[PDB]
């Protein structure tokens, strides 16, 4: 009984150092996906907000052809 | 031909059993290279308790040293008789186990199990009557005290109708290493109720005193305590490793000073701790002084449950029966009386080096639950609040193996105190 205690106790000490290491490697893997995603869409719509600004100078320019 | 097989483990386990090896070694005349230069046959004829005998005829001790670390074991080998041991003989890790005992019971000390039971194994075999087991450590660390008791079940479960014996060294606040000395110490003291048959408790706390109160040291070092347990060692094993009208061998020791089965932890005893040799009157009278026992309990606040003593050097048998029964017949109060002649007197001729005089006191007293108390208060103080505890849960215990733990020490005071009282 004591030595199969022994296993245990042993057995539990590696499982946790490995949950530990599972546990961080998801954690940093989320934080970065979820990183990335949010950063993209920064610039994304930044960008969009750019290429309106691109659009409406357009109209602005066919509006004045437009008065002749 | 009753061998003795003897293991020390740890950093303080190491450095008493190489202490003692000194001393004894001296005792029987062997030098430091395993070289016999004595002048009698009193110091061979049971030189083969301890000794191997060599293909050149040396004598080499029946020695196995242990560590999950390898400092003190250099240390070990570099020291004065460091040669005298068998090389295959050492056998450590590196990486320590850091004065936890879960490291050296569960983890780091498992990997190195084994091979401690060869060279056990490879000792044991070549027996023609083994005994026993001698295991030198101390309780507050993580190898003698996690890793030493890993050992004795291993040893109980291979070898289970041979004695096991400990030199065991008990902390305390005063002498103090790390504050988790006493969750390893209850730890430990747990595993030697259930697995062995007798335990010296040497109280780091007395040793302390005995060299500032008394020996005037004003800054004791290990090496002072050492000395103490070194005679203490040498005295406790005389009548083991000496030809006298007692034949003494570990089993009938356990026979005459167990009565209770989990009773087995003696407080030793040494006097004189000099050109004047004492007088048996001396001896008598500083031996059962609490100021001379040696695990900081005062047996005034207990009962004798019996005795062992031996007196060295060339004396007066008739003086020292008489003042045995003095002390007795003037100390009633502190021996039970429902237990006959429960205590024991010896006589050895040859003294210990530096004395003509020497004595030494075994004793099983209920006063030693004042030790387990004082260990319990220590534990219990931290780990109401689990203080400390994280070290040990990481390495795959629960709080419920120290409850247990716990449990089972405050049972063995309730043991002794039950006796006290009968
Ligand atoms: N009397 C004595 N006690 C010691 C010595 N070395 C360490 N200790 C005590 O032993 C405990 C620490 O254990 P230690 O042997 O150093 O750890 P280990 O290597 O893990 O077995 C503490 O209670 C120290 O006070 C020693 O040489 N003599
Ligand atoms: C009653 O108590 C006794 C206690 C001890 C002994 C003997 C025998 C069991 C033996 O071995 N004893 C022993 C061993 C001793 O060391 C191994 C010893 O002192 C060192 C000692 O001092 C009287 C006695 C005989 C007894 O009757
Ligand atoms: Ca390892
Ligand atoms: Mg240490």
């Amino acid at each position: 009984e004591k030595r199969e205690h022994e296993r245990e106790v042993i057995q539990k000490a590696i499982e946790e150092n490995n949950n530990f290491i599972k546990m961080a490697k998801e954690k940093l893997a989320q934080k970065m996906e979820s990183n990335k995603e949010n950063r993209e869409a920064h610039l994304a719509a930044m960008l969009e907000r750019l290429q309106e600004k691109d659009k409406h100078a357009e109209e602005v320019r066919k509006n004045k052809e437009l008065k002749e | 031909m009753r061998e003795i097989v003897h293991i020390q483990a740890g950093q303080c386990g190491n450095q008493i059993g190489a202490k003692f090896w000194e001393v004894i070694s001296d005792e029987h005349g062997i030098d430091p290279t395993g070289s016999y230069h004595g002048d009698s046959d009193l110091q061979l004829e049971r030189i083969n308790v301890y000794y191997n005998e060599a293909t050149g005829n040396k004598y080499v001790p029946r020695a196995i040293l242990v560590d999950l670390e390898p400092g003190t074991m250099d240390s070990v080998r570099s020291g004065p008789f460091g040669q005298i041991f068998r090389p295959d003989n050492f056998v450590f890790g590196q990486s320590g186990a850091g004065n936890n005992w879960a490291k050296g019971h569960y983890t780091e000390g498992a990997e190195l199990v084994d091979s401690v039971l060869d060279v056990v194994r490879k000792e044991s075999e070549s027996c023609d009557c083994l005994q026993g087991f001698q295991l030198t450590h101390s309780l507050g660390g993580g190898t003698g005290s996690g890793m030493g008791t890993l050992l004795i079940s291993k040893i109980r479960e291979e070898y289970p109708d041979r004695i096991m014996n400990t030199f065991s060294v008990m902390p305390s606040p005063k002498v103090s290493d790390t504050v988790v000395e006493p969750y390893n110490a209850t730890l430990s003291v747990h595993q030697l109720v259930e697995n062995t048959d007798e335990t010296y408790c040497i109280d780091n706390e007395a040793l302390y005193d005995i060299c500032f109160r008394t020996l005037k040291l004003t800054t004791p070092t290990y090496g002072d305590l050492n000395h103490l347990v070194s005679a203490t060692m040498s005295g406790v094993t005389t009548c083991l490793r000496f030809p006298g009208q007692l034949n003494a061998d570990l089993r009938k020791l356990a026979v005459n000073m167990v009565p209770f089965p989990r009773l087995h932890f003696f407080m030793p005893g040494f006097a004189p701790l000099q050109y004047r040799a004492l007088t048996v009157p001396e001896l008598t009278q500083q031996m059962f002084d609490s100021k001379n026992m040696m695990a900081a309990c005062d047996p005034r606040h207990g009962r004798y449950l019996t005795v062992a003593a031996i007196f060295r050097g060339r004396m007066s048998m008739k003086e020292v029966d008489e003042q045995m029964l003095n002390v007795q017949n003037k100390n009633s109060s502190y021996f039970v009386e429902w237990i006959p002649n429960n205590v024991k007197t010896a006589v050895c001729d040859i003294p210990p080096r530096g004395l003509k005089m020497s004595a030494t006191f075994i004793g099983n007293s209920t006063a030693i639950q004042e030790l387990f108390k004082r260990i319990s208060e220590q534990f219990t103080a931290m780990f109401r609040r689990k203080a400390f505890l994280h070290w040990y849960t990481g390495e795959g215990m629960d709080e419920m193996e120290f409850t247990e733990a716990e449990s089972n020490m405050n049972d063995l005071v309730s043991e002794y105190q039950q006796y006290q009282d009968a």
